[PDB]
């Protein structure tokens, strides 16, 4: 709807494609990027449409996102892990390798594991038993 | 009053200054079974005698700076005076005779609240008021 | 120009207006600034 | 007696102490409660002084962290040798030190990074090196990259050696106390052994590689024609055609030498006195002469203390008789004692002789930097303006921070190795009884002189805007000429042997070819005020450091400071407020003014070269300045370095993006980060910040991820450190990329 | 002139009055812990400020406070 | 030698060459502001001829009127007038303020004017003293061109 | 055309009437 | 940033030095009614927001005047 033209039919990106060097880096990176809407100074733009870019907005979400919580819930599942040992103030300096793996291919199914502890309420810890200030 | 020989000290500049003529100055006053040499808290070192030792400092943190010393020494013994201009010699450490580390009997609990430290009253409970918070009559 | 003139009316005045107070009377200001900051009270 | 003693087998050799960090200090050892366990572990790893008590125990640690450290410098050293075999343009550089620009350390070919690798000349694609390691192996004759590869092999089998040798002074046979107390017969191998050996070793390597090598060199030779260094020794015959006074023969050339006909070696041994005007260095005739009346000086020298054969001086009589009844009548104040009792100062503790070392190697490294610039020691160094100032720059911070650990550990020996016992009296006691009077008139000259050199600056910079540039201190209104140092200018020149030693000083213009090596440096206004600035800062670093070596004992605030320590943040907002009181906050404190006297040396520097001295020489004999002239007019108003110097010459590293000096344009832009981002640790306190964690780890508490290692807000000692740890990164790095894309950008 | 309060949270390890170093604080009897002592602070004319007292007090949110006032000659540590 | 000041250790200075000394005791010692014997107001005039007599020299020669000659005289006066004006305005305002109870403290030496009568009389002798030698070297560098002329004989 | 040389004269002595009105809230406010 | 970098006990040991200097001087005749101390903890980072800020406002406020007034 926007200005942004693709930069196929984009005049002033194929002055960008037309006199350049070819090793590896301005050639089949710049014929894949003409698909991509770009300005009136041919750079391309990331624009939020309806459905033309729904799911092409929505890798860089759920690629990312994913393993967001997977280091995060790996890194969890290990603290929780340590706690349960009695010994969490040694095991977080000397990594216990065979238990990290072992909390990692637990997270990798992390979202159905999230809500099995979301409605079982033990996601959160309750108030009267987290540590505050004279407030 | 207080008497005693200095000791050997070859003249400073942390000394005393136009304060300790003018408005108030200290001497400590300890005597040693030896001859040994010890740290000015003035800067430098000096040799105390084998009789009564008798040093003018500028403030009390000086005098048990010097007196945490003379106890790694083994000598515990030491009297501070307080000297105004006129020549009133007052005793001010240890004022019982007794080092305040050691308990007492007769003294006083003076500045002494009867609460925890947590409740004590907020300023708003002492608005326009004379006392602050920490003086607070009620418990 | 080589001078400090003034088009504006009463031109003599920050002849001696900018002398007085900014280095004639700062001096006698801050004597008398000064005679009741250390003044003593009984 | 001057025996070895050593001890077998002290301490084991195990894996043990590796699965336990923190094992040094007691306090470390028994766990892990918070983060601050994480940096005090670095903190203390090193301050071995406070690992064991007895200094026997502790020299076994000194001693044994020197070799690996020596394999540490031979693994770099290894890495300097090897890049100029495997990466280099070297053969290339070699042919033609002109028009081929040096480099080493070429890029990969990932992330488009290699934009980096611009046309270095003859079909290289590098990084212009500025580090002067080309013009540096050309002086000692090397001439293919074999030679270079088999040195960089042989470090690393000497950093294996230097290593091997730290396990076994350690582990095997570690030295006992009595073996590190004969400081006199240390100082006869190191005079002598290494100092005097070393430079006779070298006068040797100068005379068979590096002098047949560098004459072949000016005629050309091509690298085809030159021999390798082992034909001028195996084949004595083709060092006849040069050199031609002496024989050159096995045993039939060297009894010149102890006949005393030493007629024989004056072509090869000269004294000229200049520079080498087809390459601009000095001569390696007077190179090699030179190393070899430092020879002969350091190996006499090396026999002046008393060893063991009962000839010799001794340091322990020497020191004791400087008493007053022994003196000239004019210095007699120091003492009846007079520094008796300082030989055990310098010989049981490692921090009094730390703070010498330090402050001695610091000053070394300036001397060494401001004679690398007026006498250039190698061949097309002086042309290379990117390796002149690279080199002066370099030498001058490193020179400058072991000033300021010449006055931390001067520091460090007060408050734990000072003995008010053995230092009755001495000349040691009677500094700390008057410090209040060095301090009174340090203090003051910092104040002269902060008026009677910025204020002028500030003086010039009025009259400039006003429009009366003959009220200020210009050449053209009232001029302060520098009237002692355009004397010894004067004196100089006027005492050449026949050549003009060192053309900073006066007469001739070296203009080896295309570009212009020594010049004259002049002195007029602009030099007598800058010289000034740096009398300045000077002081106030020595105001700042000295302040923190006389008052570590204590104050007339603190009385009893060397019982809290050397590193502690403050003794509570009591007095006042008593925050950075130590001795620490005063090595904090110096290393920012250390910053502020250097960088305006290497500012001074950077704009004289290029206004009076560096430039191109035409077909008639004039020179056209990089800049022209530009210090004399335009260096005496701080808009001037505003305008001319800092705007005006970083026109360079501004417009170098999609360039070859891209890098460049980004270690500027990264290092203006880092300065402001040292001044989130510098301006703010720990308390807002442990109360900012707080907030945090309830936020973890809430979701059950807490950790145990209690997450700790750093230390008012470790948030100051890590601030002024940035502000002399982020502020060197962006001269580091100035100097840098200014200079190689025009070569 | 400053005003070091003393609570009854105390426990009567002796340790602010070691550190104290001006002699502020002192040892007093009490009833109210296993070494039957308290401290007590007389000589509040000589406190220094310096808060050192309360670094050494080992109950949690210490028994002994120092509430920095009106700052005098003998109470900034001037020797001039 | 350097001995401890007056012979007490605990004092905070040192009886060394440069204030202890038979010369430059004897120097400092009779200097106007310490000579024995004089009244405040012959101390202060003494005081104030010799810093009359200098401050009008760097402005005469470096000052923005060097150019001249009549009237680089007069900014050199003009400035010694000012400097010696606030100057002695600023010690009858020491005066007034500091003696109210603590006379330089009532119980001593190197400041012999602890009397609040004896500093009053002192700013009436550097107000006189410092502009009768801004005056004289004043008369003495407007009248340089027949200075020049008796001290060279040319007046025959 | 600017105002005449009397009517700065005139707001001279127009102004000391804020000026003198000045003082008495500045001492009546017990400096 | 000499407010903010640099902190108090720095400048309370060195006016102890200036003020030793000028007790033991002659021909100073002056003498302080009110002892110099060097000023307090919670001034000096008032007193180091002041100049942060006015060279803040005086260096963008002679910036944005002389960079439009010139090149407009
Ligand atoms: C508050 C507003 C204000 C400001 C910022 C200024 C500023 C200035 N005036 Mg002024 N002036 C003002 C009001 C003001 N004026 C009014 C209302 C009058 C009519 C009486 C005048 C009449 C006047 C004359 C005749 C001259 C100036 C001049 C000047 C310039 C130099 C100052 C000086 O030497 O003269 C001294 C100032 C006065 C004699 C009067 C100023 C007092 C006014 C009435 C009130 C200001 C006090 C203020 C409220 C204090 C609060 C601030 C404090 C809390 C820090 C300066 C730019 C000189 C000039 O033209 O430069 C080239 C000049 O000679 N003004
Ligand atoms: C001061 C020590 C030092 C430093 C900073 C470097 C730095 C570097 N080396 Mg080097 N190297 C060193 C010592 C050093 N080396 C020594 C002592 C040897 C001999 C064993 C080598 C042998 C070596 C080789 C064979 C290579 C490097 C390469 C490199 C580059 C990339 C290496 C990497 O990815 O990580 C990098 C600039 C690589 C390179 O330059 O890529 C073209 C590469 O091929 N180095
Ligand atoms: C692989 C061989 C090896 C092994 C197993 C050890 C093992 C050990 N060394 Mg060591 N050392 C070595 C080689 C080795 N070293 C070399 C090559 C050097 C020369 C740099 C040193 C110089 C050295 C010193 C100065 C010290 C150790 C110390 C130690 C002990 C604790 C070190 C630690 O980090 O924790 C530990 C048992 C420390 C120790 O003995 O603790 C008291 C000690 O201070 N080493
Ligand atoms: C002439 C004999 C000799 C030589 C050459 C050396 C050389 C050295 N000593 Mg040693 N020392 C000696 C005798 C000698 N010492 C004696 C008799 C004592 C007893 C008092 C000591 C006690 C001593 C101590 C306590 C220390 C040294 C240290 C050093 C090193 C200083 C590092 C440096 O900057 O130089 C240049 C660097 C080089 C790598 C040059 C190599 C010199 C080689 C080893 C000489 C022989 C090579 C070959 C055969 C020719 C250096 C290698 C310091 C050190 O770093 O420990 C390792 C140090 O801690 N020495
Ligand atoms: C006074 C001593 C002295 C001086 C002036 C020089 C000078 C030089 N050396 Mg060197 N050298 C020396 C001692 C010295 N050396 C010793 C003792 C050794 C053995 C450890 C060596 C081993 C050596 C090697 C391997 C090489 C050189 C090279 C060079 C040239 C390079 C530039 C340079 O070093 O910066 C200038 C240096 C200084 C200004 C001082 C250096 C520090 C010395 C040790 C100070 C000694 C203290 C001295 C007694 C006190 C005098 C005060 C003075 C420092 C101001 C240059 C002409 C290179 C070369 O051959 O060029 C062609 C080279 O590759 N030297
Ligand atoms: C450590 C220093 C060192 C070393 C290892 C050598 C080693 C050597 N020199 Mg020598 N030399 C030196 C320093 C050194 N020199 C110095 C400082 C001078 C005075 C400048 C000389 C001047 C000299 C002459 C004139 C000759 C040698 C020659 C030689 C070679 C044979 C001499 C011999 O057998 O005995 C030999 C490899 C001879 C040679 O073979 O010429 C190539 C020869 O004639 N040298
Ligand atoms: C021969 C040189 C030398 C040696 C042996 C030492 C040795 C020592 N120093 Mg030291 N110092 C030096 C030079 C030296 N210094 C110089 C040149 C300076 C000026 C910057 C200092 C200023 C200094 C201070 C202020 C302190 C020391 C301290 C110490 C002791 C402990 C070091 C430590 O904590 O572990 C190692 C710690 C680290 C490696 C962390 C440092 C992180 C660096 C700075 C980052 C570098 C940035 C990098 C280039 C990117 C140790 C005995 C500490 C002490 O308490 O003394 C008893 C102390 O507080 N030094
Ligand atoms: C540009 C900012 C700046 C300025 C102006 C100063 C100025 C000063 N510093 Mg500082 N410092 C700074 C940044 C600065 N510093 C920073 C960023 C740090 C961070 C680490 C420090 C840390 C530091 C330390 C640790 C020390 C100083 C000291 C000093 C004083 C040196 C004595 C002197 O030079 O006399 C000359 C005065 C100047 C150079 C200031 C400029 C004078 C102007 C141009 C003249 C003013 C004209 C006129 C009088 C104005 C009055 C007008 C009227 C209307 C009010 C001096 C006042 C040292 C000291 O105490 O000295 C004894 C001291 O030890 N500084
Ligand atoms: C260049 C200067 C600089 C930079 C980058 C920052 C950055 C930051 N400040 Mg600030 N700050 C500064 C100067 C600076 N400060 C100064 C001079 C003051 C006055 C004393 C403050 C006082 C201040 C306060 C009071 C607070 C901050 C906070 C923050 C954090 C903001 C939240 C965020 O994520 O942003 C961006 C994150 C970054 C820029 C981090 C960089 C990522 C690095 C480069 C990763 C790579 C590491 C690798 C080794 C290289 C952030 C790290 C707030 C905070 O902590 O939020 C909880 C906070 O409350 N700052
Ligand atoms: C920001 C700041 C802090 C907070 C500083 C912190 C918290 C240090 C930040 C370092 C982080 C926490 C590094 C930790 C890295 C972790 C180990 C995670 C790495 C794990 C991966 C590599 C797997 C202070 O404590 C402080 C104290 C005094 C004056 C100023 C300041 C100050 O400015
Ligand atoms: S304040 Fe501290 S030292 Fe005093 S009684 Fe309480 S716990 Fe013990
Ligand atoms: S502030 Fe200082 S002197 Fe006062 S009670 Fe606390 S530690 Fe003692
Ligand atoms: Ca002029």
């Amino acid at each position: 709807n926007t200005t942004l033209v693709p930069c196929y039919k984009s005049p002033a990106f194929v002055e960008r494609m037309k006199n350049a060097p070819d090793s590896y880096y301005t050639t089949k990176p710049l014929k894949a990027y003409s698909q991509l809407l770009c300005g009136e100074d041919g750079l391309p733009r990331i624009a939020l449409d309806r459905l033309s870019l729904a799911v092409d907005v929505a890798i860089p979400i759920a690629i990312f996102l994913y393993t967001a919580g997977f280091i995060g819930w790996s890194g969890r599942s290990y603290l929780q892990a340590i706690k349960k040992q009695d010994k969490a103030e040694e095991k977080e300096v000397f990594i216990d390798v065979p238990l990290f793996i072992s909390c990692m291919v637990m997270a990798l199914f992390w979202p159905m594991a999230v809500i099995k502890e979301l409605l079982a309420g033990e996601l959160v810890a309750k108030d009267e038993e987290i540590p505050i200030s004279v407030r | 009053t207080l008497s005693g020989q200095t000791p050997i000290f070859g003249g400073s500049t942390g000394g005393l200054l136009k304060k300790a003529e003018v408005e108030e100055k200290y001497a400590i006053t300890w005597t040693s079974p030896k001859e040994q040499v010890f740290e000015m808290p003035t800067g430098g070192a000096a040799i105390m005698r084998q009789g009564q030792n008798l040093l003018y400092l500028a403030r009390k943190e000086q005098c048990i700076a010097l007196g945490g010393q003379l106890r790694k020494f083994k000598i515990t013994d030491y009297k501070i005076y307080r000297i105004y201009p006129n020549g009133e010699t007052v005793y001010i450490h240890p004022a019982d005779g007794v080092f305040p580390e050691k308990v007492n009997q007769g003294r006083e609990k003076v500045r002494y609240n009867d609460r925890r430290i947590g409740q004590n009253p907020s300023p708003s409970k002492v608005k326009f008021s004379g006392i602050a918070t920490y003086d607070a009559p009620n418990s | 120009m080589t001078q400090l003139t003034g088009d504006y009316a009463a031109s003599w005045l920050p002849w001696i207006m900018i002398p007085l107070v900014f280095y004639i009377l700062p001096f006698p200001v801050f004597a008398i600034l000064f005679l009741w900051i250390q003044k003593e009270a009984s | 007696e001057v025996r070895v003693v050593v001890d077998n087998d002290p301490v084991p050799t195990s894996f043990q102490k590796w699965s336990q960090p923190g094992h040094f200090d007691r306090t470390l050892a028994k766990g892990a409660k918070t983060t601050t366990w994480i940096w005090n572990l670095h903190a203390n790893a090193h301050d071995f002084d406070t690992h064991t008590s007895d200094l026997e125990d502790i020299s076994r640690k000194i001693f044994a962290a020197h070799f690996g450290h020596l394999a540490v410098v031979f693994i770099w050293l290894s890495g300097m040798y090897f890049h100029g075999a495997r990466f280099s343009n070297f053969e290339a550089w070699m042919a033609n030190p002109t028009g081929i620009k040096p480099s080493a350390q070429v890029v990969w070919p990932i992330f488009g990074q290699e934009i980096l690798n611009g046309d270095m000349g003859g079909g290289f694609h590098g990084i212009q090196i500025t580090s002067g390691l080309f013009q540096m192996w050309r002086a000692a004759g090397f001439t293919n990259t074999f030679q270079l590869y088999c040195t960089a092999i042989g470090g690393l089998v000497m950093a294996a050696l230097m290593l091997f040798a730290g396990w076994f002074h350690y582990h095997k046979r570690a030295p006992k106390l009595e073996w590190f107390q004969n400081t006199q017969s240390m100082l006869n191998h190191h005079l002598a052994g290494l100092l005097g050996l070393g430079s006779l070793g070298w006068t040797g390597h100068l005379i068979h590689v590096s002098l047949p090598t560098n004459k072949l060199l000016d005629t050309g030779v091509a690298l085809k024609d030159i021999p390798l260094p082992h034909e001028f020794i195996l084949n004595p015959s083709l060092m006849n055609k040069l050199y031609p006074h002496a024989d050159w023969g096995f045993v039939k050339g060297v009894v010149p030498f102890f006949t005393l006909q030493w007629g024989h070696f004056t072509d090869f041994l000269t004294f000229k006195g200049g520079l080498n005007p087809v390459t601009g260095g000095l001569w390696l005739t007077d190179v090699a002469h030179h190393h070899l009346a430092i020879a002969v000086m350091f190996i006499i020298a090396g026999h002046m203390y008393r060893t063991n054969w009962g000839i010799g001086h001794s340091i322990k009589e020497m020191l004791d008789d400087a008493r007053t009844p022994n003196m000239l009548p004019f210095l007699s104040f120091i003492g009846p004692v007079g520094h008796k009792g300082l030989f055990e100062v310098l010989t049981t503790s490692w921090h009094a002789q730390l703070s010498i070392n330090l402050a001695m190697l610091g000053s070394l490294s300036i001397i060494i930097a401001h004679h690398m610039y007026a006498m250039p020691p190698y061949p097309y160094l002086a042309t290379d303006y990117g390796t002149v100032v690279s080199l002066f720059t370099h030498h001058v911070w490193i020179g400058g921070f072991l000033i300021v650990g010449g006055a931390a550990h001067a520091a460090i020996y007060m408050v734990r190795d000072y003995d008010p016992e053995q230092n009755f009296n001495n000349v040691l006691d009677r500094v700390l009884r008057h410090r209040d009077a060095i301090i009174s008139h340090l203090a003051w000259v910092c104040q002269f002189l902060g008026f009677h050199s910025f204020a002028m600056y500030c003086h010039n910079d009025t009259m400039r805007a006003f429009g009366r540039p003959q009220d200020m201190f210009s050449d053209t209104g009232i001029q302060l000429q520098p009237v002692f140092a355009q004397w010894l200018q004067h004196i100089h020149t006027m005492t050449i042997l026949h050549d003009p030693v060192s053309y900073a000083f006066g007469g001739g213009v070296v203009a080896v070819g295309g570009k212009v090596a020594m010049m004259p440096i002049t002195l007029g206004t602009a030099d007598f005020l800058i010289h000034h600035i740096h009398a300045f800062t000077i002081h106030v670093t020595v105001l700042v450091l000295l302040k923190g070596v006389l008052f570590a004992r204590s104050s007339r605030l603190i009385p009893d400071k060397a019982n809290l320590g050397f590193r502690f943040p403050c003794d509570g907002p009591g007095r006042g407020g008593t925050c950075q009181v130590s001795a620490w906050d005063h090595v904090f404190l110096g290393l920012f003014w250390m910053y502020n006297s250097l960088s305006m040396v290497i500012f001074h520097f950077f704009w004289k070269m290029q206004s009076d001295v560096w430039g191109t020489v035409g077909a008639d004999g004039v020179v056209t300045h990089i800049t022209g002239g530009n210090f004399a007019t335009s260096s005496i108003t701080n808009n001037g370095w505003l305008r001319d110097f800092l705007w005006a010459q970083s026109t360079q590293v501004i417009t170098s993006y999609n360039t070859s000096l891209s890098a460049y344009g980004l270690m500027f832009l990264g290092g203006h980060f880092i300065f402001g981002f040292s001044l989130m640790f510098l301006f703010s306190g720990r308390g807002y910040w442990q109360e900012l964690i707080e907030s945090i780890v309830w936020a973890h508490n809430k979701l059950k991820v807490a950790p145990a290692i209690q997450p700790r807000a750093l230390s008012i000692i470790h948030g100051r450190a890590v601030g002024v740890a940035h502000y002399l990164l982020g502020g060197i790095v962006t001269t580091w990329a100035f100097f840098l894309a200014r200079m190689t950008a025009f070569g | 002139s400053h005003t070091v309060k003393i609570y009854d949270t105390c426990i009567g390890c002796t340790q602010c009055v070691r550190a104290c170093p001006t002699d502020v604080l002192e040892m007093v009897p009490w009833d109210g812990c296993r070494a039957g002592q308290i401290a007590s602070s007389p000589r509040t004319e000589d406190c220094v400020g310096c808060k050192r007292c309360e670094t050494a007090c080992p109950t949690d949110f210490l028994s002994i406070r120092v509430y920095l006032g009106a700052e005098t000659t003998r109470s900034m540590g001037l020797a001039y | 030698i350097i001995k401890p000041f007056k012979g007490d250790p605990c004092l905070g200075n040192l009886s060394t060459p440069i204030n202890d000394s038979p010369l430059a005791k004897a120097f400092i010692n009779n200097l106007p502001a310490y000579r024995k014997g004089l009244t405040p107001f012959m101390r202060g005039l003494e005081i104030g001829m010799a810093h009359g007599y200098f401050l009008v020299g760097p402005e005469v020669v470096i000052g923005p009127l060097r150019e001249s000659a009549h009237g680089a005289n007069l900014s050199g006066l003009i400035t010694a007038i000012y400097i010696a004006v606030s100057a002695c305005l600023g010690i009858s305002i020491f005066a007034i303020t500091t003696f109210q109870g603590n006379p330089k403290g009532s119980y001593d030496s190197l400041r012999p004017l602890r009397t609040r009568e004896e500093w009053s009389q002192l700013n009436g002798g550097i107000f006189l003293g410092a502009m009768g030698g801004a005056i004289f070297a004043y008369l003495l560098l407007e009248n340089f061109d027949a200075l020049d002329a008796i001290l060279r004989g040319a007046v025959n | 055309m600017s105002i005449s040389d009397t009517q700065v004269y005139i707001a001279l002595v127009v102004a000391l009437v804020p000026g003198f009105l000045a003082w008495r809230l500045a001492t009546e406010l017990y400096k | 940033f000499m407010f903010l970098i640099t902190w108090r006990g720095y400048w309370q040991e060195l006016i102890e030095t200036l003020a030793w200097a000028h007790e033991q001087t002659p021909l100073s005749f002056g003498y302080w009614r009110d002892k110099p101390v060097a000023l307090s903890i919670v001034q000096a980072r008032l007193v180091g927001l002041t100049h942060f800020t006015v060279g803040y406002i005086a260096t963008y406020g002679a910036f944005l005047i002389a960079s439009t007034a010139s090149k407009f």
